[PDB]
């Protein structure tokens, strides 16, 4: 399923978007990265909810590191296997880092936020 | 909207300077006037200050380019609204049974930086549960958000 093939064009394709080698990437060119992957790996457009749903961790400047990336890439081809569980091993092995939310609990706070939002403007005009 | 890439920051500049052909900076209604008498078009001139006054965020009388991007980016959201509506219903709707329960506002909504309370998200289900069956489906919940 997976192959060193695969994993030469990840951290080929990575470079682009972090040739500094932060190890991040914002998480606003997460979507762009996700499409610039070849198969089986890619993600392709539109991906935003793929990618909030992977629940991904972020630290601050919302920036997050290529192993949460890989991992969840990969298990999304793979699943949650004992295969995987190997391979989570290996290339694991092959800095600061201190996550402070995720994309699923922003993704909660947007939403928290429309709706506050959209509320105001009805307590309001139902209040003549 | 500052979720706006360099690129569409760029076009929306170029529809600005259509407009901003004295180059100051700001938009008056002379130069949207004068616009839209060049591509057939010939409003009031109430009609121009009306269309100006609307994007108009400081009420000095005409509109630089901050204000236009704030009105530009609006519309691109206005574009989007019927579906972001759905997605944020599947955000509520974990078990996926087309009813959004208490428990299920309760583990998204956020206020002031912390959880709401369980008198708080009842309000909530009581204000949309038209039918009234202690949950909100998908049109309790658009009549709730939609303007
Ligand atoms: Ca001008
Ligand atoms: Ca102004
Ligand atoms: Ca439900
Ligand atoms: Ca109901």
């Amino acid at each position: 399923a997976l192959s060193e093939d695969d994993f030469d064009m990840f951290y080929e394709i990575w470079e682009k978007f972090d040739p500094e080698a932060t190890q991040f990437i914002e998480y606003s060119v997460l979507s762009d990265f996700a499409d610039a992957l070849s198969e089986p790996l890619r993600i392709a457009k539109p991906n935003q909810i793929s990618l909030i749903n992977m629940d991904l961790p972020m630290v601050s400047g919302d920036r997050i590191h290529c192993m949460d990336i890989l991992f969840a890439f990969t298990k999304r081809v793979l699943g949650e296997s004992g295969e995987m569980d190997a391979l989570k091993i290996q290339m694991e092995e092959k800095i600061s880092y201190e996550p402070i939310t995720t994309t699923l609990r922003r993704k909660h706070e947007e939403v928290s936020a429309m709706v506050i939002q959209r509320a105001f403007r009805r307590h309001l005009l139902q209040r003549s | 909207a500052d979720q706006l890439t360099e690129e569409q920051i760029a076009e929306f500049k170029e529809a600005f300077s259509l407009f901003d052909k004295d180059g100051d900076g700001t938009i008056t209604t002379k130069e949207l006037g004068t616009v839209m008498r060049s591509l057939g078009q010939n409003p009031t001139e109430a009609e121009l200050q009306d269309m100006i006054n609307e994007v108009d965020a400081d009420g000095n009388g005409t509109i630089d380019f901050p204000e236009f991007l704030t009105m530009m980016a609006r519309k691109m959201k206005d574009t989007d609204s019927e579906e972001e509506i759905r997605e944020a219903f599947r955000v509520f709707d974990k078990d996926g049974n087309g009813y959004i329960s208490a428990a299920e506002l309760r583990h998204v909504m956020t206020n002031l930086g912390e959880k709401l309370t369980d008198e708080e998200v009842d309000e909530m289900i009581r204000e949309a549960d038209i039918d009234g069956d202690g949950q909100v489906n998908y049109e309790e919940f658009v009549q709730m958000m939609t303007a």
